[PDB]
């Protein structure tokens, strides 16, 4: 099991950038299988195309990730990720996260700006944005966020009436957290393989409702005719024109069970669809020196 | 008469130095050669574990080439070959029948002459050279038409990775196959191992695209299904996108004809991964023969078998 | 066979597989040779490489 | 030598006692009860103890399992 | 490498004690070592309610373990790394299969909570020990009980549109490799009411997603064909509502459908090889 991968440069790295890469110490880095060009994520991310964080996603899922260990000057050494070993990575990005519950680790494409996660390299044509690492729930959450403005973006300005635009750019806004809220960047057109993940979240949201429970909506018309409870402040006490006339049929127990199974399979399809890039799962992280031991889940 | 760039004895210091120890003999014959290894056990355990430099000096000495687990089948010598290739990957059919003191396992030729049955090139004729009558693989499944007509045939096949060791009897013929980890011989000694996939039912993702991981890849296609094995280093978590693009010209064109009822026949074939080998060695193509004629075989070198969950497109 | 009214250049790449004449001057880099080390790699149940 | 079938409901190919024991239409059954005649009129239990019992005889002239019970296929 | 790890009991323990850890030696726990917080013995104080999403985000969170031994005062017991491969057993109260399912789960139980908690009256740290079921058990056993209890709650709001007869004939009885079990009976409430709430967002939010990619491939096969299924009844009642309480609808609708699709994928999930009937025992590595 090797994991010291050197990276041979060609040029000389001066020290302007010496500095800042070990300043980058313990950060991950995507690999390509080396040669100067593809060992990061500038060759995806360039300044030429739009932000999609799409398909720099699905180079970072596609292929397999690397610690930064040392950094010489005319070449540097990255160490890979094998699974059953367990990883030590610091903390060194600069939307911090504190890791209080120690969940599940997991890689991300800058999209918090590409200026706090981006180091320039002046010895070649080339610039390397580095991933960002955060846990499993605020990744998932941004990850639904930006699918959520890259399908909402188009639709506002679809209207001829745009008298706001700026109401999705605070409404989704800063990511969700306590301690600080992080505002993020925000792509006008969704791109490509974007719109080909949408696509494909369509179909799947096209054929699961073909098949709906109809046994839940006796609950929550229940719920709407009891008290309101505090997960149905969505509603604000209104039975809507859909919910109201899916339910003229009766409740049997023929239905239900292919429905559920064909829900079974297709929500682990789209688990599978949200198991989406490496994650890390974490064990013991040490909070006084900021390590997060970790192996590959 | 000059001077090497390297020396010989350093280099085997070096070599003497790195050199793992060797396994603990125990003799059970004489008691004057069983005192000797019971001291050198003592010796080992008082030198391994007490507070010295002797614990860390033998803590660094050892190297952790962990065997991997095997699953030992017993299937019917009249329903399966053993004139078919070694390393050739099994799925063992789920026998829901209690009563049953064998099991039944598939090569890739046996269920394909079970969807030829349920419904080509020189693989079909290969395939009803070797299996000779399809009616036998076709009443040893109990339900075929129905769970296709259901669609949860996916989940009753069981990939078991590839064939290692085959005993030839009358009856009841015992297979051994590797399950998890890498492939390795275990009764036969432990040199060498290939994974033959047959050529017709094995494309390359990213030649179509134009580590090295596996996929096998049942489709129900509408006239009735079949089975193709997916080769990609692409992500473990997106190879189900690129091969839903991959299927795309087929689904439709072939689902206009069709339409479901009493709800099924939505799920349009499953996917799992077999495994990974190394991207170091590629896939060698072969040549497969029967006593009748040949067919082109595809051997994969090294592999790591680990099955996943059939995954649905 | 007739004329389409546009002439066009055509344009080809050719590989030659040339044998080469490398000529230097004495004395002109200093290579430093270092003492090699040895290592293990992932060693399987047959071979322990190095 | 001289009768072909003393029971002609179940020896047929396709008749009452082969339609309601065999694999063919035995489709639509649960699989965890145990039925004793399977053993007799699976067709493809038939033709592999006749074929395991020939290339026994076979291999035994060429030199020089569960239950030794089934391999005659009669029962008592 | 010792895989194992130590857990010192805080007082003197007794004979039952003895008899229940060779009863639960081949089923397996949960980790966080400090002997309070061995595995769901946290959510299972009575205190609380035992909800299912928390324990399920727990045991999701921490890591996995093998009991292998108790002493007077020791707890000896390993870990699971996903490297190798280690021995299991059934030893649960449930004594459902292993007829060679390639893939496992481990979820908690379902079927009775005292029926894998083991208390101790010298000892308050009532630990408690998750189901491991095979997959296909697994998915059965969890429809057959969160239908159950939406039909339960529905009953308690109008008994008069479901009965309970015609549902114990079919959801009370799995079935699955020939063997046919039986099984009948707060957490599968909320759990039930989260995908309650996911079915009945999943109409709007379908119909909002289909219509803004509805035509981006301006005639595509695939699209035009996902576009000629679905129903004629829903894709009306869209445009009249506003846009904060729309988006916020989604964003809601998108945390607990990634909830709960990461809950239907089934946790922790083993792999096994080859299961020896007359032992009891499978071998099992992580997956």
């Amino acid at each position: 099991m090797d994991l010291k991968v050197v990276v041979s440069l060609s040029s000389r790295l001066y020290t302007d950038e010496i500095a800042k890469m070990q300043q980058r110490i313990g950060c991950i880095l995507p690999l390509a299988s080396q040669n100067v060009q593809g060992l990061g994520l500038g060759q995806v991310y360039s300044l030429e195309t739009v932000p999609d964080y799409v398909s720099m996603y699905n180079y970072l899922s596609d292929c397999t990730l690397a610690v930064l260990d040392e950094v010489s000057v005319d070449s540097l050494i990255l160490t890979k990720i094998v699974p059953g070993q367990t990883y030590a990575i610091k903390n060194k990005y600069q939307p911090f996260f504190q890791w209080h519950g120690t969940g599940s680790l997991s890689v991300m494409p800058p999209v918090f700006g590409r200026e706090h996660a981006t180091v320039k390299l002046e010895s070649n044509d080339v610039d390397i944005v580095f991933p960002m690492v955060l846990p499993t729930p605020i990744a998932e959450e941004v990850l639904q966020k930006i699918l959520l403005f890259n399908v909402y973006s188009r639709v506002v300005m679809q209207a001829p009436g745009n008298a706001d635009m700026l109401d999705v750019h605070m409404h989704l806004g800063s990511v969700s957290y306590l301690g600080h809220h992080y505002e993020l960047a925000l792509p006008e057109v969704p791109g490509p393989l974007g719109l080909a993940l949408l696509d494909n979240l369509s179909l799947y949201f096209c054929i699961m409702v073909t098949l709906l429970p109809r046994a839940s909506m006796r609950l929550v018309r229940g719920l709407i005719r009891h008290e309101h409870h505090d997960l149905l402040n969505l509603f604000q006490e209104m039975v809507p024109d859909e919910i109201a006339r899916i339910d003229l049929d009766d409740l049997s127990v023929a239905d239900d069970l292919s429905r559920m199974r064909v829900m079974m399979t297709y929500l682990q399809s789209l688990a599978s669809l949200f198991n989406l890039g490496p994650r890390l799962a974490t064990a013991a992280y040490s909070q006084e020196t900021l390590t997060a031991t970790c192996w590959l889940r | 008469k000059v001077q090497g760039s390297v020396d010989r004895r350093r280099l085997q210091r070096r070599i003497a130095g790195l050199l793992p120890p060797p396994a603990r003999r125990l003799n059970i014959s004489r008691g004057s050669e069983f005192t000797r290894d019971v001291r050198g056990l003592v010796e080992e355990h008082a030198q391994a574990s007490s507070l010295s430099a002797a614990a860390v000096w033998r803590a660094g000495l050892l190297a952790p080439w962990r065997p991997p687990v095997f699953g030992d089948f017993l299937i019917h010598a009249s329903s399966f070959n053993n004139a078919e290739a070694t390393g050739t990957p099994l799925f063992q059919f789920k026998q829901s029948d209690p009563f049953s003191g064998v099991d039944a396992v598939f090569t890739p030729l046996s269920l394909f002459i079970l969807m030829n049955h349920g419904r080509g090139g020189g693989l079909t004729r290969m395939a009803n050279l070797l299996y000779d009558s399809p009616a036998t693989l076709a009443d040893l499944v109990p339900d075929f038409g129905r769970l296709v007509a259901d669609r949860r045939f996916h989940n009753f096949i069981t990939p078991v990775g590839p064939l290692v060791e085959n005993i030839k009897s009358t009856y009841l013929n015992k297979i051994t196959t590797v399950v998890h980890g890498p492939v390795v011989s275990k009764a036969i000694p432990r040199s060498t191992v290939k994974v033959t996939v047959p050529q017709e039912a094995f494309v390359d993702l990213d030649a179509w695209l134009s580590d090295a991981r596996l996929y096998v890849a049942l489709t129900y296609e509408e006239a009735g299904p079949r089975f193709t094995f997916f080769q990609s280093s692409r992500g473990h978590c997106q190879i189900m996108n690129i091969l839903r693009i991959y299927y795309s010209p087929s689904i439709m064109h072939r689902y206009a004809v069709v339409q479901p009822l009493h709800i099924e026949e939505l799920t349009f074939g499953a996917v799992a991964c077999l495994g990974t080998f190394s991207a170091t060695d590629g896939w060698r193509r072969s040549a497969f023969n029967y006593r009748g004629s040949s067919l082109p075989v595809v051997e994969i070198d090294s592999f790591y078998s680990n099955v996943s969950d059939w995954e649905v497109i | 066979k007739i004329h389409p009214g546009v002439a066009m250049t055509v344009v080809r790449t050719d590989e030659i597989l040339s044998e080469n004449i490398l000529f230097s001057s004495r004395a002109s880099t200093s290579m430093f040779i270092g003492t090699p080390n040895v290592s293990r790699r992932e060693a399987r149940v047959d071979a322990v490489t190095f | 030598e001289y009768r072909s079938t003393v029971n002609p409901w179940a020896s047929q190919l396709g008749s009452l006692g082969d339609i309601m024991y065999n694999s063919s239409y035995r489709q639509t059954a649960v699989p965890g009860l145990y039925s004793p005649c399977r053993a007799f009129f699976n067709k493809e239990e038939l033709l592999r103890n006749n074929r395991g019992l020939y290339n026994m005889v076979n291999e035994y002239s060429q030199r020089l399992l569960e239950q030794p019970c089934s391999f005659l296929q009669e029962a008592f």
